[PDB]
């Protein structure tokens, strides 16, 4: 049974500086103490970054975003709450959608026609602990993939980038302690790849799932919960390995004048 | 809290030109892409040009394609539209838009602006 | 380039009638059509998209359906502030089109 969460108006935007971060390893290939260029979809350094506050503290405001050419997402969050995302066109029974889920024990990836609800959730209730899909969508069917893992889930700072290129959906993360607030963190940590999925459907929007307690929409209860959201752009990038093969640096040849230096001359 | 504000709208001579600007607030209008749409006096709605949330592809009506350039700036939330070579034809309101599109934009509201006047005469 | 027309260019109704608006592209756009609804001075509200998704905010006396080349707008119980124009738009490829537009009267 679906439930109206989204029963407030829509909230301003805020935005934080993506500094050097978003950056993955533009391959599986080893390459040690040399200066690498490469072209490929990343996060451009110091732009600006969408912050989100789903849940603000009762005020539940989670939208539906476009996914263009790639996303960038990050959440700094001790209470997992976040718990995965949906991606796909129409999020109805007309087309094929991307459905991932984590839980206490695994992940699950299902890609199938969800008729999801207008605000969807993942419903936990407490007797042991009971969880359901229910209330994120109400049936499924025609199922062309399913794929189950291990979880992908101071504080801990999780940061995702989602890409679909020929029809393999990549995921790449990176799991971090931080001591700040309200931010993303200066310096420099390259995000390794997770899982290559061999898909083949279509993607412009997704949005981001939270599980809510039950503790009808007025009996579903979360603390605050936030995320960051930025875009992928073509850029080319000159990435720094070290002799373990772990990236330590990288320019944006873009950035500026002097990046643009660094790049042509393969140093910085 | 959502705007959409067209300026720049006025009279113009044929064979001139004349650039609109749209300015963005209350969202992350750098994460869409952006349209515009003329409406005639009298006429119904026509689709003029589209923008990619970047700034990079762009794609134009057929009566407008070689005359009209679409662009924006990401830094001032700003889309405009550059026309050249202004005929009787195009004496319109123009708006700018957010339209909801699942295939393209990737939209999941429709937003629109208040429309400018552009009289050719 | 797809062309969009609609049947009939105007119609008049009372309070309370059953009004239908037809929308034919010349190709196959399967489900990705948008439906506006413009008043006089105003600039167009969307009330459903992709074929037949309401949108949040329409009311219930509003649906539509169809698929390909054929669609159609229904009002189940019109009333006195629905006069307007409506206009169906592709979004199937680019360019995108709208329909000539469909006025509904007041009988
Ligand atoms: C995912 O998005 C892509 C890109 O829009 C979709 O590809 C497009 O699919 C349509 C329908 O098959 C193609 O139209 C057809 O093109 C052929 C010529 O190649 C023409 O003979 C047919 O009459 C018709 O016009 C369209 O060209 C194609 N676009 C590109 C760039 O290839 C794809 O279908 C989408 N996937 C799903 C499941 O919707
Ligand atoms: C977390 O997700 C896993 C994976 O879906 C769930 O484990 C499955 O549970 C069903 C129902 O009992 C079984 O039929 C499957 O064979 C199980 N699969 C695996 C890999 O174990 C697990 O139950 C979920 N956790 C909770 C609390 O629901
Ligand atoms: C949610 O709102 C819709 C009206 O848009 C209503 O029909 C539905 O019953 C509501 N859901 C619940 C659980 O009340
Ligand atoms: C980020 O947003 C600020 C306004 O808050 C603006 O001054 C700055 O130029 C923007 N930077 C980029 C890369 O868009
Ligand atoms: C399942 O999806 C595939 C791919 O779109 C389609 O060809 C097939 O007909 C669908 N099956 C059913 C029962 O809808
Ligand atoms: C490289 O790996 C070795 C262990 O084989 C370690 O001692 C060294 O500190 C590492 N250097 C860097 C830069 O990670």
């Amino acid at each position: 049974q679906c439930v109206n969460l989204t029963t407030r108006t829509q909230l301003p935007p805020a935005y934080t500086n993506s500094f050097t971060r978003g950056v993955y390893y533009p391959d599986k290939v080893f390459r040690s103490s040399v200066l690498h260029s490469t072209q490929d979809l990343f996060l451009p350094f110091f732009s600006n970054v969408t912050w989100f506050h789903a849940i603000h503290v009762k005020r539940f405001d989670n939208p539906v975003l476009p996914f263009n050419d790639g996303v960038y997402f990050a959440s700094t969050e001790k209470s997992n709450i976040i718990r995965g995302w949906i991606f796909g066109t129409t999020l109805d029974s007309k087309t094929q959608s991307l459905l991932i889920v984590n839980n206490a024990t695994n992940v699950v990836i299902k890609v199938c026609e969800f008729q999801f609800c207008n605000d969807p959730f993942l419903g936990v209730y407490y007797h042991s602990w009971m969880e359901s899909e229910f209330r994120v969508y109400s049936s499924a069917n025609n199922c062309t993939f399913e794929y189950v893992s291990q979880p992908f889930l101071f504080k801990n700072l999780r940061e995702f980038v989602f890409k679909n290129i020929d029809g393999y959906f990549k995921i790449y993360s990176k799991h971090t302690p931080i001591n700040l607030v309200r931010d993303l963190p200066q310096g420099f940590s390259a995000l390794e790849p997770l899982v290559d999925l061999p898909i083949g459907i279509n993607i412009t929007r997704f949005q981001t799932l939270l599980a809510l307690h039950r503790s009808s929409s007025s009996g579903w209860t979360a603390g605050a919960a936030a995320y960051y959201v930025g875009y992928l752009q073509p850029r080319t990038f000159l990435l720094k390995y070290n002799e373990n093969g772990t990236i330590t640096d990288a320019v944006d040849c873009a950035l500026d004048p002097l990046s643009e230096t660094k790049c042509t001359l393969k140093s910085f | 809290e959502v705007q959409l504000v067209e300026s720049g709208g006025g009279v113009v001579q044929p064979g001139g030109s004349l650039r609109l600007s749209c300015a963005a607030s209350g969202f992350t209008f750098n994460s869409y892409g952006m349209h515009w749409v003329r409406q005639a006096p009298g006429k119904g709605l026509e689709w003029v040009a589209f923008i990619r949330y970047d700034g990079g592809n762009k794609y134009y009506a057929d009566s407008v394609k070689g005359r009209f350039t679409i662009s924006r700036d990401n830094s001032k939330n700003t889309l405009y539209l550059q026309m050249k070579s202004l005929r009787a034809e195009d004496t319109a309101v123009y708006y700018c838009a957010n339209l909801k599109d699942s295939r393209y934009s990737g939209s999941y509201y429709d937003y629109w602006g208040q429309g400018t006047l552009v009289t050719v005469s | 380039v797809i062309w969009m027309t609609q049947s009939p260019s105007s119609l008049s109704a009372s309070v309370g009638d059953r009004v239908t608006i037809t929308c034919q592209a010349s190709q196959d756009i399967r489900f990705y059509l948008n439906w506006y609804q413009q008043k006089p001075g105003k600039a167009p509200k969307l009330l459903i998209s992709d074929a037949s998704n309401m949108e949040t905010g329409v009311p219930s006396r509003f649906s539509g359906s169809g698929s390909g080349t054929d669609f159609t707008f229904t009002i189940s119980s019109l009333q006195p502030e629905d006069i307007a124009t409506y206009y169906c738009q592709q979004y199937d490829n680019l360019p995108f089109t709208f329909g000539p537009g469909t006025k509904v009267d007041f009988k």
